[PDB]
């Protein structure tokens, strides 16, 4: 309740560091406006070493797209056809990414 | 193919609404009237000059009859330091109770407006007195009006038509005003100085039932014949004077006392009439001496566009030289009426020099005949033309990337909680001239800081003795007389000089790149303004010589802006007498939003609210007012033409498609309003808008807080 | 000749079309002979659909009548679009081709009209021309 | 990609990226410079 | 002031009320 | 008389390379006015490098 | 004292600066564990603090009547520190870069591609300009004193008149 | 009781008149 | 009506006639050379002003110049 949140701290140079308030507990930094603690709170996060992990999954999930940009043009890139295939994509996007992906987000 | 409008024959058979706009637009524009001559055109200049003269007549008898019959001069001359001078009443039907309740005010029972012109405190010192003294400028300013009326029909009839000649003879002109215009009435209005003027401030009354029988001085004009001049260097008046009654009065007409009254803090009535007299003789003599002069008499712009030029610069002057030298009684102490003055003329001043390089580039383009100007001064500026354009426009991104520089620097060091590492630059080369003006205040310690410097003594004839009031004037701060600087001063300085320099350099490319350019080498062609060239080469939006003029209009708001900034933001401090807050906080940014535009905003927006309103509602209307017709101008600057025209075509289809309305019809086809049309249109209610949103902040400000 | 009547495409629309600037003056009618039934862009909104004709469009102005047979020719390579004016409430019939020859190709017997011996670089000052009827482009 | 880092807005930032880096470092070691002693 | 100074004021007023209507009209013509 | 492969430099005052100087292509060798081609390394405003110029607006530094 | 200045060691209102700096710091200071990395970073920002008003009060340096040092330029050299060398400090690798671009550009406009490789700039030219750029106050002398730092008014685009 | 006439005379009647002449001059013709 | 004048500097490349959205320029045969075309102007109550046609000339100063002049319900555009 009390302590607002902070992430973002500055590095000790001219003045910008004065920017590090006092926010509540032994830390001292920007006031966050993201909701991301309130956000991760409602997750169940609640050691650092449990998101350490994460960005970890987010960077290695942003290399794995990046080669299938680089695997579904320079080597595999699809037909026309493929592309037309309105039918069995709107099947898929709602079944699988807005149904499973809430399914699991159930989970 | 109608009649309408006269002026413009190829307008006249427009069958749509541009029509009318542009023949507005074009009527007094004289030199493209269809059918017309050289010598027509002179004869009508001058009748539409006298016009212009009588409506400043009548304004100024406007001026003069409300405030006789509703004004409180009379009231005012009793004791100027409390009274607010009446404008004129309020008659407006949609007021309500607690409107009238409110501006009911000025010791008033009907509701009228506190006057804020000066005209009170002008016309005490001029030795008006009573009401009834008011009301005779008034009338004979409406004989005037008509008599300048009836003069300019009079010119205009056959018997009396002028020739051609008479209106060309230039060096004639300027001797008979120089004798004339200038040398007859400045060495006159001495003469009302002494005649009326000074009696009246010493408590003597003359009038037109006793003026020629009381004489200004006790026994005058045998020492004036004989040149015994002298003599009207008797008493004056003593530091215990009474102004405008005869406890300390002198008799005295002519002195050189200097620095200013101390009870009025403002100039020696004696004081103005000697240097008016003395000025009066310079022009009569100069008056009686008589290949440029062969252009500069055929183009009636390059004349206009010098007597804007010096208008201008004369402008400016009377705006420097009112604050710091007031020449009303009391006019130092009413600080709102202190404050329009300057603000009101300095606009004026932008104006005129903006006009006067814009009639210029009308001149380049109708009148400068390239092979009738050969070798002489103003052809070898088109010679290096590219050089100077190019130079100006360094000196300005020079000056606005360091000067902007300066003031972010200290913002973000005073963000972060350290104001000692701001850059605050001694403006010492100005510090050295008010020390040379004798300023001990910066103690530089030469030049009349200097006590024993041929300056100060002067040696040669024991002339100088305009020294001992000057020197208590400028070591007191208790004036505008070389007001202290500081860091703040130093940066705003050089921000007027970058206005000053972006500015000029636009209106001077708009006249140099009027005749053509490589992206448009006919420019001529196509008269002074037109809307483009087309989307090809490029694109060519604002490419015309109008264009230029209208960009600068732009510039010289900020930069007068700027200046009116500067000037109202320290005034503040002075007359709060807590010139720290402004010395401090003006040499960043933020603090010219906090303690100067938020801070002294706090009144003027509360003049209505919830819980009830003050006698600052107009102006907090006015306020907002300005906002809205500010902004209102962006739309025509930002959205153009084609966009509008396209839109206004459905309506069109839809009017003629509705059943009961399908009936009528309009004479003129609706068209939007055109490209040039729009940046004027535009620009005009942003100008206006400028200066109604200063207009109301200035004035509601200072006049709630003194 | 016009010829009118002759039949109008099956169009049914248009708002954005033709309102009271033609009953009383100017309004136009291009002609052409479609070379199939296909469908294609009007300036008003845009379907009509070609005859095989003997095809007829009034119009409104002649801005609308070129790009209808710019289209005719790059998308239909319909080469006889013969654009006009009409009769009381309009001007002059069949201005376009005036020459017979489309205006893109050069035929003789046309006249030189606003054809300049002189550059613009020597062009005049206004000077020279100063409170005189004469124009400072005229010849 | 050398010859890519040769292009204009590689060598507009890298080259930007050392200079400005500079000023980081010696603002740390050097601070608050008005006035040249 | 009084009253009828003020009418006498509005009486001389008409001196500039027919010039105006006329000279305007003079440059007009 | 200016030739194939001649520098020249614009003396017709409403050229964009006025005062600039561009190699001759050719010029026509027939009874028309305004024979002369010069190509420039800066571009006009329309991005173009040519026009038929004359030999009364060229010179022959080289 | 050039216009009534006082200077910064015996400004007493710029040493008043210090004690309201630090005080603020220590009432976020007061509140804290004094061996937190917050104490660590609120011992720091006073000592930081402390070496710049040392270092203004021992340059002689004007504060004014604000508790401020200005800066003074009609250049004197009792007060040289405040402008004049750090201001040619600008100048000289000002011309260092100016005499990059004036150096670099004729040479690679005299080649086919003459715009590509002001696209993709040669790493060979561009650190000769930067060798090239060390001489820039004496080698432009011999240019304008034979003529080759300007051009005739024949040479130069010059719009119409 | 001089300007409760006069006001809605010059800003109310005056207006009413000198653009009624001044509609009748902007769309008539020779 | 705008006035739309075509100067002796054409190269009748004819890419002006071909630009103009109205149909108010053709090409005639030029006698200096009679090989050479120079564009004219029979139409010029049709001109809209759109300098189209100013943009196609190739030359290095162009050879048809527009300059706009008194409007009427065709140079408008009006379809009203
Ligand atoms: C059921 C499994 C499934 C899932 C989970 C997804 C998920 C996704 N697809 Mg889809 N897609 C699917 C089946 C699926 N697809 C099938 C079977 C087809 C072919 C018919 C497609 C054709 C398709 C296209 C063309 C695109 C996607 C895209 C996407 C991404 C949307 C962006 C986002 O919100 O994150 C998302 C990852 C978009 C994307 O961002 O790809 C990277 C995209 O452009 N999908
Ligand atoms: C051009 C304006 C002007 C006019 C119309 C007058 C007119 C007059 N003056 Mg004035 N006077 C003037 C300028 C003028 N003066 C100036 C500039 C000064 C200051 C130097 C004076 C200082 C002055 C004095 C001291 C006296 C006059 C006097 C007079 C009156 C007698 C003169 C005479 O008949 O011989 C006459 C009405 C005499 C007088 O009796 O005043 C009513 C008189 O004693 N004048
Ligand atoms: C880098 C080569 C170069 C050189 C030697 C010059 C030289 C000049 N410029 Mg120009 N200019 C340049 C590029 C250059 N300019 C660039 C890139 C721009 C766009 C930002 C401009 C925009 C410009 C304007 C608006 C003006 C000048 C003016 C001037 C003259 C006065 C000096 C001055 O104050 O400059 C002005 C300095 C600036 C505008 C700021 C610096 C410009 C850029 C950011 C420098 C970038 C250098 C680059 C990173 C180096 C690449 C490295 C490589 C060569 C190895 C001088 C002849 C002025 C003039 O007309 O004087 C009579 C003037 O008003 N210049
Ligand atoms: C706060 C907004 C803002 C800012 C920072 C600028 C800044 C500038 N203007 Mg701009 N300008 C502005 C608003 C602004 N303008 C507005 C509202 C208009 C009216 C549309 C203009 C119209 C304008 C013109 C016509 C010119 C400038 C020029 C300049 C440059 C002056 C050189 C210098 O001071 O360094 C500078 C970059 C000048 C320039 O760039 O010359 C080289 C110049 O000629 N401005
Ligand atoms: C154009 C006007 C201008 C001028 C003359 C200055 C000048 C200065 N600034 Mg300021 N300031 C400015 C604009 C300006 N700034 C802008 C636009 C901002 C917003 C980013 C700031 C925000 C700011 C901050 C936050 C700070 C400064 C600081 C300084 C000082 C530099 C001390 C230093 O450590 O450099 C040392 C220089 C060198 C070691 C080498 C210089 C030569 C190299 C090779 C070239 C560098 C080019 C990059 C110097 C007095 C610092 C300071 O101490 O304030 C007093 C500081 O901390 N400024
Ligand atoms: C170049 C742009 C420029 C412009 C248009 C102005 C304009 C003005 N200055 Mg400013 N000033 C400038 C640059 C400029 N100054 C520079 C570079 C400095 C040193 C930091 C100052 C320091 C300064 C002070 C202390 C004062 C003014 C004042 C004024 C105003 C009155 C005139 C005067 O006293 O001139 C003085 C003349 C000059 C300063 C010379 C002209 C500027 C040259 C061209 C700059 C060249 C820079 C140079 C190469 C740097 C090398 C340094 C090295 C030699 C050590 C006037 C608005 C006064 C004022 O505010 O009055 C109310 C005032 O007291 N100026
Ligand atoms: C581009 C702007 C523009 C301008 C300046 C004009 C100008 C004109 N129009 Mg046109 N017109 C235009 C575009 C324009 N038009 C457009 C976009 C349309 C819709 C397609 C029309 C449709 C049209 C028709 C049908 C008619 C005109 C008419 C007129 C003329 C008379 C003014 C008028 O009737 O307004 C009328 C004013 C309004 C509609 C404003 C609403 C007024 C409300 C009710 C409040 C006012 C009441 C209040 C009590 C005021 C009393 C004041 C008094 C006490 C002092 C005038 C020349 C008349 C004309 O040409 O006569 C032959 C006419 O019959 N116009
Ligand atoms: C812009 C180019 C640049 C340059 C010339 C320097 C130069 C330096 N760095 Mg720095 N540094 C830089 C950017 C740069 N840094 C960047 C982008 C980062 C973030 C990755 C760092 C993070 C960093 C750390 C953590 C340290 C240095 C240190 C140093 C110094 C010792 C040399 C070394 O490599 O370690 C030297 C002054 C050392 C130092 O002396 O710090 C005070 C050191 O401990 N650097
Ligand atoms: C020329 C400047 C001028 C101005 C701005 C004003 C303004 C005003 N007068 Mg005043 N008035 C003036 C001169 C002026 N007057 C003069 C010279 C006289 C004596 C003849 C009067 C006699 C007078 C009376 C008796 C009353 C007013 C009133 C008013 C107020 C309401 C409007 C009205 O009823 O006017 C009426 C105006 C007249 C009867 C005479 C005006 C004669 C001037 C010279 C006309 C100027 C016209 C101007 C140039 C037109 C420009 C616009 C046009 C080209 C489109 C308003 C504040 C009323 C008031 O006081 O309300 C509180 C009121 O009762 N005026
Ligand atoms: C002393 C002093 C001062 C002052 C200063 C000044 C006043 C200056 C000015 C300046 C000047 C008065 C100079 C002259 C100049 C002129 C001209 C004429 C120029 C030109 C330039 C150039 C030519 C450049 C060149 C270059 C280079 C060098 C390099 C790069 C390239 C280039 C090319 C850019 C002050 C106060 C601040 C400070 C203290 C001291
Ligand atoms: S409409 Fe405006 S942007 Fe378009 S060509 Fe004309 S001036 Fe330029």
């Amino acid at each position: 309740t009390t302590i607002k949140p902070s992430a973002q701290v500055v590095w000790p140079i001219v003045g910008q560091e004065i920017l590090n308030g006092d926010v509540g507990g032994g830390f001292q930094g920007i006031q966050i406006t993201s909701g991301l603690f309130q956000m991760w709170r409602a997750s169940g996060i609640t050691t650092e070493l449990q998101l350490y992990v994460t960005a970890i999954g987010a960077l290695v999930m942003a290399a794995l797209m990046l080669f299938a940009g680089w695997f579904h043009y320079h080597k595999a890139a699809p037909k026309l056809e493929w592309f037309q295939n309105a039918e069995s994509m709107m099947n898929h996007h709602l079944g699988g990414l807005f149904g499973l992906g809430s399914l699991s987000w159930a989970g | 193919g109608t009649k309408f409008p006269k002026a413009s024959q190829a307008l006249a058979q427009d069958p749509t609404t541009r029509r009318i706009w542009y023949g507005i637009a074009t009527a007094n524009d004289f030199e493209t009237n269809d059918g017309i001559t050289e010598e027509n055109l002179y004869q009508k200049i001058f009748a539409s000059h006298f016009g212009h003269l009588a409506i400043i007549f009548l304004w100024t008898s406007g001026n003069l009859f409300h405030v006789a019959w509703q004004g409180n001069f009379e009231q005012w001359v009793k004791d100027p330091l409390n009274t607010r001078p009446i404008a004129h009443a309020i008659s407006d039907p949609h007021f309500g109770q607690r409107a009238i309740e409110a501006f009911s005010q000025a010791g008033a029972s009907s509701p009228v407006n506190i006057s804020y012109s000066g005209v009170y405190q002008w016309w005490y010192t001029q030795g008006m007195r009573t009401n009834e003294e008011l009301y005779n400028g008034a009338i004979f300013l409406l004989i005037l009006s008509a008599l300048s009326l009836f003069a300019g029909w009079l010119h205009l009839q056959p018997k009396f038509r002028p020739n051609l000649s008479w209106f060309k003879n230039a060096e004639s002109r300027l001797n008979h005003h120089l004798g004339g215009l200038f040398g007859t009435s400045s060495l006159a209005w001495t003469g009302h100085i002494v005649h009326v003027a000074i009696p009246e401030s010493r408590g003597q009354h003359v009038g037109w039932d006793n003026f020629l029988q009381v004489a200004p001085h006790p026994a005058g004009l045998q020492p004036f014949f004989t040149g015994n001049w002298g003599v009207y260097t008797e008493n004056p008046d003593t530091a215990n004077h009474v102004f405008g009654s005869s406890d300390g009065a002198g008799t005295a007409i002519l002195t050189f006392l200097g620095g200013f009254h101390p009870q009025t803090q403002s100039l020696w009535l004696t004081d103005i009439a000697h240097h008016h007299l003395a000025i009066a003789v310079l022009f009569i003599v100069a008056g009686h001496m008589y290949g440029l002069y062969d252009t500069v008499n055929n183009s009636l712009h390059f004349q206009l566009g010098l007597a804007l030029a010096a208008l201008g610069v004369i402008t400016s002057l009377v705006a420097q030289h009112m604050y710091s030298i007031p020449p009303y009684a009391y006019l130092a102490r009413d600080f709102t009426t202190q404050a329009a003055l300057y603000t009101h003329h300095q606009y004026i001043a932008g104006f005129l020099m903006v006009g006067a390089f814009a009639h210029g580039a009308i001149f380049l383009v109708r009148d400068y005949d390239a092979e009738q100007n050969k070798n002489n001064v103003l052809a070898r500026i088109i010679d290096h033309k590219e050089a100077i354009i190019s130079h100006l426009s360094w000196v300005s991104l020079f000056l606005g990337f360091h000067t902007l520089g300066l003031y972010v620097h200290n913002d973000v060091v005073q963000a972060f909680g350290t104001p000692e590492k701001q850059i605050l630059i001694e403006p010492v080369f100005a510090q050295w001239i008010q020390s040379v003006h004798g300023k001990s205040l910066y103690g530089f310690e030469v030049l009349l800081n200097n006590a024993d410097s041929i300056t100060r003594v002067a040696p040669g004839s024991a002339q100088p003795i305009w020294l001992p009031g000057w020197l208590d004037a400028i070591n007191s701060g208790n004036n505008s007389l070389f007001l202290t600087i500081g860091p703040g001063d130093f940066l705003v300085h050089h921000a007027i000089a970058l206005g000053l320099h972006t500015t000029t350099l636009i209106l001077v490319k708009g006249a140099l790149d009027a005749r053509g350019s490589k992206l448009m080498p006919d420019k001529k062609d196509f008269g002074y303004s037109f809307p483009c060239d087309g989307p090809g080469r490029g694109g060519t939006c604002d490419i015309s010589a109008w264009d230029a003029f209208y960009l600068a209009v732009f510039w010289m708001l900020n930069t007068i802006g700027w200046t009116t900034f500067y000037w109202h933001w320290k005034h503040l401090g002075v007359w709060q007498g807590n010139v720290a807050q402004f010395n401090e906080s003006s040499t960043y940014l933020m603090g010219w939003f906090r303690d100067y535009l938020w801070l002294n905003s706090s009144q003027l927006i509360n003049g209505y609210n919830p819980f009830g309103m003050n006698n600052l509602s107009v102006w907090a209307w006015m306020f907002l007012f300005g906002h809205l017709i500010w902004a209102t101008g962006f739309m025509f600057l930002i959205s153009w033409r084609g966009y509008w025209q396209e839109l206004i075509e459905t309506l069109v289809w839809a009017h003629e498609r509705t059943p009961l309305a399908n009936l009528v019809r309009w004479k003129d086809k609706p068209v939007a309003l055109s490209i040039v049309q729009a940046r004027l249109v535009g620009l005009a209610h942003f100008a206006v808008g400028y200066i109604v949103t200063y207009a109301a902040f200035l004035i509601a400000s200072t006049a709630s807080k003194f | 000749t016009l010829n009118l009547n002759a039949p109008t495409p099956i169009f049914g629309g248009s708002t954005g079309g033709l309102l009271r600037k033609a009953e009383v003056e100017e309004f136009y009618s291009i002609t052409w002979t479609g070379k199939s039934e296909t469908v294609f862009e009007l300036p008003t909104g845009g379907a009509a659909i070609m005859r095989a004709g003997e095809n007829l469009l009034r119009l409104a102005r002649k801005e609308q009548c070129i790009a209808l047979g710019a289209q005719l020719k790059d998308k239909f390579k319909i080469t006889d679009y013969k654009i006009y004016r009409v009769y009381p409430s309009g001007e002059v019939q069949f201005l376009h081709p005036k020459d017979g020859v489309f205006p893109e190709k050069v035929n003789p017997g046309r006249v030189a009209v606003g054809s300049n011996k002189r550059r613009i670089g020597q062009n005049p000052d206004p000077a020279k021309l100063k409170f005189k009827g004469q124009e400072t482009f005229d010849s | 990609f050398s010859k890519y880092l040769s292009t204009a807005p590689v060598i507009g930032t890298l080259t930007a990226f050392f200079l400005a880096g500079l000023l980081i470092e010696i603002n740390r070691f050097n601070p608050d410079l008005l006035v040249y002693p | 002031l009084a009253d009828g100074q003020i009418f006498t004021a509005l009486a001389v007023a008409l001196v500039p009320g027919i010039l105006a209507l006329r000279l305007a009209l003079e440059l007009y013509k | 008389m200016v030739q194939r492969g001649s520098k020249v430099r614009i003396l017709r005052k409403e050229s964009y390379w006025y005062q600039e100087i561009g190699t001759v292509a050719s010029i026509d060798q027939s009874g028309i006015k305004y024979p002369v081609i010069v190509r420039f390394e800066k571009v006009n405003y329309s991005n173009v490098n040519s026009n038929n110029f004359s030999l009364d607006e060229v010179v022959e530094v080289e | 004292d050039v216009a009534g200045l006082i200077p910064c060691s015996q400004s007493d209102a710029f040493e008043r600066r210090l004690k309201n700096t630090t005080q603020r710091l220590e009432n976020r200071l007061k509140k804290y564990e004094p061996g937190s990395a917050p104490a660590e970073a609120l011992q720091k920002q006073i000592d930081k603090t402390q070496q710049r008003f040392d270092k203004y009060r021992n340059s002689g340096l004007l504060c004014g009547a604000d508790g401020l040092p200005h800066l003074i330029t009609d250049g004197r050299w009792s007060h040289a520190g405040e402008f004049t060398i750090p201001g040619l400090l600008f100048l000289y690798i000002a011309g260092f870069i100016g005499w990059s671009g004036r150096s670099y550009l004729q040479a690679v406009a005299a080649s086919d591609n003459s715009t590509e490789k002001e696209i993709i700039i040669d790493i060979p030219v561009a650190l000769q300009s930067v060798s090239k750029g060390f001489v820039w106050p004496l080698a432009a002398l011999q240019e304008f004193s034979s003529g080759k730092l300007t051009a005739r008014d024949e040479e130069i685009t010059i719009s119409p008149r | 009781n001089l300007p409760s006439i006069l006001v809605p005379m010059v800003g109310i009647v005056l207006p009413a008149i000198v653009m009624a002449l001044l509609f009748v001059y902007i769309e008539t013709d020779e | 009506a705008h006035t739309v004048k075509i100067y002796d500097t054409c190269i009748g490349c004819t890419q002006c006639v071909r630009a103009c959205p109205t149909d108010v320029l053709e090409m005639v045969p030029w006698d200096g050379c009679r090989a050479n075309q120079i564009a004219s102007a029979p139409r010029t109550e049709d001109c809209v002003g759109c300098k189209r046609c100013e943009s196609a000339c190739p030359t290095d100063f162009l050879s048809i110049r527009v300059y706009l002049g008194a409007e009427t319900t065709r140079s408008m555009g009006l379809g009203y």
